[PDB]
């Protein structure tokens, strides 16, 4: 049974709402496990408190740098980086959850949520989940973004964990 | 008002386009890698006694979006063509950037400067003579730089302004 995790999103510290994700442990178990563990914080570190540093309307919301909080950092539960598990799943449309990277086999903790189909990322970023509930929260996050991704308010993961 | 110069910084991923620009604008060195989407900066300087306003477009080196460079090449007045002296592929990528700029602007005469960056590192794979000969065949200046030590940073951007002045 694929796990489900949640983010409680805040905007300059004020609550916005909850987004939940199904993680495709049945297709990308190692990548889903990394995101699951970072969402519970069970290794002593993870997504809680971190921000969405890059939001580009029409494309995606990107976050997950909990080590440097500036979009350059992040780390996996396996080490600083880990390999591309597979590219079976595609960036088919809004709600797709996929790993950010700086080239082949550089997955850490940064991730992005698609707000449109981004098919040219297929075979370069590992898709491993999708928004289950709260896509309207992701839609609402877009207006705090901009052409180059700079955000006009601080969009943070106020709380996060695994749902039963 | 002072004359404005539209400078555009181009080159392969990781050669130091942003580190050079941020050194120019903010006088410090970014050690971490923050991959660029697109950033714009403004700075006034004095060059050869004349005060002017630099408008700098710091571009992404991502090969995936090479088709989308044509629009900022249309707008730009001069191009800082950056490679890293320890990255021979980035030196080879220079030809494709210059060819793309010439094609987009439909001119053999576009203000450009060749910049070999990271000259503080000991792992040099592109010889100074190699880059100097390439720049001579293009008819443009060649400047060696380090965003880390600041060597040549002002010189690279100011030389590009002088190239635009000679063209205009
Ligand atoms: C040409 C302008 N440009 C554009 C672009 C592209 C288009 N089209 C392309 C497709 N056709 C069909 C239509 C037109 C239109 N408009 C723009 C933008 C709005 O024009 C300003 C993009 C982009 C991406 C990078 C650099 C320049 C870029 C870049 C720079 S590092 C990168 N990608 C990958 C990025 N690594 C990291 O962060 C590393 C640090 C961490 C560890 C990464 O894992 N992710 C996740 C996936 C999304 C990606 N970030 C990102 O942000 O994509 C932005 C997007 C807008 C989706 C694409
Ligand atoms: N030693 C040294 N490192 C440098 C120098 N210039 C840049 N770097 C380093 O090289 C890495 C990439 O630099 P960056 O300026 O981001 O390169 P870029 O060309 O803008 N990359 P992109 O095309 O993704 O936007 C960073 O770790 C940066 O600190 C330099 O002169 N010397
Ligand atoms: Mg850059």
């Amino acid at each position: 049974v694929n796990p489900t995790v949640f983010f409680d999103i805040a905007v300059d510290g004020e609550p916005l709402g909850r987004v939940s994700f199904e993680l495709f442990a049945d297709k990308v178990p190692k990548t889903a496990e990394n995101f699951r563990a970072l969402s519970t914080g069970e290794k002593g570190f993870g997504y809680k408190g971190s921000c969405f540093h890059r939001i580009i309307p029409g494309f995606m919301c990107q976050g997950g740098d909990f080590t440097r909080h500036n979009g350059t950092g992040g780390k996996s539960i396996y080490g600083e980086k880990f390999e591309d598990e597979n590219f079976i799943l595609k960036h088919t449309g809004p709600g797709i959850l996929s790993m950010a990277n700086a080239g082949p086999n550089t997955n850490g903790s940064q991730f992005f949520i698609c707000t449109a189909k981004t098919e040219w990322l297929d075979g370069k970023h590992v898709v491993f989940g999708k928004v289950k509930e709260g896509m309207n929260i992701v839609e609402a996050m877009e207006r705090f973004g901009s052409r180059n991704g700079k955000t006009s308010k601080k969009i943070t993961i106020a709380d996060c964990g695994q749902l039963e | 008002s002072m004359t404005e110069y539209k400078l555009v910084v181009v080159g392969a991923v990781g050669v130091g386009k942003s580190a050079l620009t941020i050194q120019l604008i903010q006088n410090h060195f970014v050690d971490e890698y923050d991959p660029t989407i697109e950033d714009s900066y403004r700075k006034q300087v004095v060059i050869d006694g004349e005060t002017c306003l630099l408008d700098i477009l710091d571009t992404a080196g991502q090969e995936e979006y090479s088709a989308m460079r044509d629009q900022y090449m249309r707008t730009g007045e001069g191009f800082l063509c950056v490679f890293a002296i320890n990255n021979t592929k980035s030196f080879e990528d220079i030809h494709h950037y210059r060819e793309q700029i010439k094609r987009v602007k439909d001119s053999e005469d576009v203000p450009m400067v060749l910049v070999g960056n990271k000259c503080d590192l000991p792992s040099r794979t592109v010889d100074t003579k190699q880059a100097q000969d390439l720049a001579r065949s293009y008819g443009i200046p060649f400047i060696e730089t380090s965003a880390k030590t600041r060597q040549g940073v002002d010189d690279a951007f100011y030389t590009l302004v002088r190239e635009i002045r000679k063209h205009k």
